């Protein structure tokens, strides 16, 4: 049961140099290959490169003279180095697994999202959305850099019937609700509380939904 | 460079019934005894996932409702009979040859039955207020199909700048989209005007779908 | 490392044949397909075998010359050259694929090669 | 076979100085993409690989060798040219059967 973690900056200042880690749990780096693909924020799938189990690389036509892909055996992690980044090189990297049993991808990190951008971190302020069988909560997360963020409900108790966004960018700050219908019966009878992160800016805050 | 080309580039199917999706290549990707063409499925914010290796092996673990076929530069993924969770794009994806490449993807919509928006409003909260700002906030939930319109009013009268929309991605328990609208003022601006309004337009209904509050 | 070990240099009389050997080690032998290669005084491609179930595709140019088979069990992979003239004195090199598919066929890893002389 | 691709390598030889660049092409009969890679070899020796896909360096090979080109037109350039690069080059397509190799070049 192989698994893969990427991890590295959020943000990156364009001209530099985004670095990102692959770390694997599981199985050893020393059979198969390993890739790193990345998706723009227009959703487009970009293959980038592999390392192979003996530390051969394959870099793609298109990045190859900007990629370096490196590795270390003993922590069972891979690397990616994309050099001189742009605005054109924001987007969501993952890293997979290819088995000679299929020849394909067969196992995917859940992605990280690496924005190039020389706009600032900004944490964002969470406002709690209160107004029939069904009362519809919310919660809107305003004015936030980079993305992304994450919101949960009662810790993630509180799952069926909740739509987050996509966020939206304005002025280089984001901008993300999220709806909640519970039955009447439970609201505020039993509370209910959006929890809402953001990484980049170390921000976590809950915020109770109250009756007006 | 090789091109993989996906077509159509949107379909809507009925729950049961049969989607068929194609993938062309610009260059053959058999070699050594194989087609590297591989299909993948991506639901919203979580990575791509493995359904077909090889043009026409299914992956382990994956329904075979799901099959492809196909070789050199000419493939099919075809899914029957297509369930709500299968709303989601479909990728083709060759390493026969240099560059490897992904098709430009293939979204998949489950073709339900029409379902008017639940229309929800929501005035600023204090603790915006405070801070002096005020955004009014709209949803527009679990309707279909997905087009639909929102206009904002404030005081009778129809208010265009500072409104920001987002849209969801089809759902994959009920198959519906649901819209967020937000509507944002100066607190000195929000306190004074009474009535707050935000109206759809949408294939269900020969009127607008209103919600509203005065402050 | 890889490493690819071909067989010692052969004398062989005009129309015999002869059968050069290249062991395998340091990777899977079953995961690559194995090639092979003439050279006199530049290269030619002779053909590629499959270890995992024998298929084989040959040059046009030697389908009546040479045959290729594998010993799975020993990793090593044969080739039999059929009725020998003066022009078949040649070097001959075993080689493996960098790695699968089309763009892996570039030949990275050579054996030392086994000289053939005709005589 | 007259399907078959020819790759013409030139030059047939060449000689040069300790630290001098030179530069060795190959002109593909079709278009082979990037499926083209060099190789270095010396006297009673087997070919080593130098550069794959047209432009990447395989593992220890020095950054003295540099590859490039994709359709029909390849080249190697050798920078800084060494005693030990005295040897023969050879390209070789693997974009269709059969595979073929350029006619080489001795470079003294």
């Amino acid at each position: 049961e192989v698994q893969l973690q990427e991890s590295g900056p959020s943000l990156v200042k364009p001209s530099q140099t985004l670095s990102l880690t692959c770390s694997v749990t599981g199985d050893s780096i020393t059979s198969g290959y390993w890739n790193w693909i990345r998706k723009f924020p227009g959703n487009k799938l970009e293959y980038m490169g592999y390392i192979s189990y003996s530390g051969s690389t394959y870099y793609n036509l298109s990045l190859r003279s900007r990629i370096s892909i490196t590795r270390d055996t003993s922590k069972n992690q891979y690397y990616l180095q994309l050099n001189s980044v742009t605005t054109e090189d924001t987007a969501t990297y993952y890293c997979a697994l290819i088995t000679t049993t299929t020849y394909a991808m067969d196992y995917w990190g859940q992605g990280t999202s690496v924005t190039v951008s020389s706009a600032k971190t900004t944490p964002p302020s969470v406002y709690p959305l209160a107004p029939n069988s069904m009362v519809t909560l919310g919660c809107l997360v305003k004015g936030y850099f980079p993305e992304p963020v994450t919101v949960t409900w009662n810790s993630g108790s509180l799952s069926s019937g909740v739509h987050t966004f996509p966020a939206v960018l304005q002025s280089d700050l984001y901008t993300l609700s999220s709806s909640v219908t519970v039955p009447s019966s439970t609201w505020p009878s039993e509370t209910v509380t959006c929890n809402v992160a953001h990484p980049a800016s170390s921000t976590k805050v809950d915020k109770k939904i109250v009756p007006r | 460079n090789i091109v993989l080309t996906q077509s159509p580039v949107s379909l809507a199917v009925s729950l049961g019934q049969r989607a068929t999706i194609s993938c062309r290549a610009s260059e053959s990707v058999d070699g050594y005894g194989n087609s590297f063409l591989h299909w993948f499925q991506q639901k919203p914010g979580q990575p791509p996932k493995l359904l077909i290796y090889l043009a026409s092996n299914l992956n382990s673990g994956v329904p075979a409702r799901f099959s492809g076929s196909g070789s050199r530069t000419d493939f099919t993924l075809t899914i029957d009979p297509v369930e709500a969770d299968d709303a989601a794009t479909y990728y083709c994806q060759q390493n026969n040859v240099d560059p490897w490449t992904f098709g430009g993807g293939t979204k998949l919509e489950i073709k339900r039955a029409d379902a008017a928006p639940t229309v929800s409003i929501f005035p600023p909260s204090s603790e915006q207020l405070t801070s002096g700002g005020a955004s009014v906030v709209c949803f527009l939930n679990n309707f279909y199909p997905k087009d639909i319109n929102v206009k904002w009013k404030i005081d009778g009268s129809e208010r265009q700048n500072g409104v920001l929309n987002s849209w969801t991605d089809q759902d994959s328990k009920d198959s519906t989209y649901s819209m967020s609208s937000t509507l944002t003022l100066t607190k000195d601006e929000y306190e004074r005007h009474n009535s707050y309004t935000c109206e759809a337009t949408h294939k269900t209904s020969t009127s607008p779908i209103v919600k509203s509050f005065n402050r | 490392q890889v490493q690819l070990q071909e067989s010692g240099t052969e004398l062989v009389k005009p129309g015999a044949s002869v059968k050069l050997s290249c062991k395998a080690s340091g990777y899977t032998f079953t995961n690559y397909w194995m090639h092979w290669v003439k050279q006199r005084q530049g290269l030619e491609w002779i053909g590629e075998i499959n270890p995992s179930d024998g298929h084989t595709n040959y040059n046009e140019k030697f389908k009546s010359k040479a045959t290729l088979t594998v010993d799975k069990s020993s990793s090593t992979a044969y080739m039999q050259l059929s009725s020998l003239t003066s022009e078949d004195s040649a070097v001959y090199y075993c080689a493996r694929p960098w790695a699968f598919g089309n763009y892996g066929a570039w030949f990275a890893y050579w054996g030392q090669g086994t000289l053939v002389t005709v005589s | 076979g007259a399907s078959d691709i020819v790759m013409t390598q030139s030059p047939k030889f060449m000689s040069t100085s300790v630290g001098d660049r030179v530069s060795i092409t190959c002109k593909a009969s079709q278009n082979v993409r990037t499926a083209v890679a060099w190789y270095q070899q010396k006297p009673g020796q087997s070919p080593k690989a130098l550069i794959y896909l047209a432009s990447s360096r395989h593992t220890g090979v020095p950054d003295r060798f540099t590859g490039s080109g994709s359709g029909t037109d390849f080249t190697l350039t050798i920078s800084n040219v060494q005693s030990e690069d005295l040897a023969d080059y050879f390209c070789l397509q693997h974009w269709n059967y059969p595979y073929t190799f350029g006619g080489g070049t001795k470079l003294e």
